[PDB]
């Protein structure tokens, strides 16, 4: 996923993260590699 | 001084990510476990098995 930061503008405070989170959570249940680049907070 | 913390207290692993804190705190978790009593450990961004 390149890049992760692009979508920091276009949402809130709770809402980007819970995307990010939402997406994380999927390809680790799939068993998927998850590379994710940015441009880190809690991240 | 006296060999540990106070029990009914509350200790703050503060840090950065990469500096060891969920090791520590499982570190507490077992030695609470070796000693027969039960810890709880909530997670809030790492799978128990990956833990
Ligand atoms: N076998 C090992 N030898 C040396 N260091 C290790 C080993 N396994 C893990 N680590 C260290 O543990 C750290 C991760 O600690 P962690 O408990 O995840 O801290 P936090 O969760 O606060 O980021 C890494 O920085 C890594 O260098």
């Amino acid at each position: 996923l390149d890049p992760i930061s692009a979508f920091t503008e276009s949402g809130d405070r709770l809402e980007v993260q819970s995307m990010l989170l939402r997406i994380v959570d999927f390809l680790k249940n799939r068993g998927i590699t998850g590379i994710f680049t940015h441009l880190d907070a809690g991240l | 001084a006296g060999g540990g913390f106070f029990r009914g207290s509350s200790i703050l692993v503060s840090g950065v990510a990469g500096a060891g804190k969920s090791s520590l705190a499982a570190h507490f978790a077992a030695a609470a476990c070796a000693r027969g009593e039960r810890a709880m450990y909530f997670s809030f961004e790492e799978a128990a098995d990956q833990a």
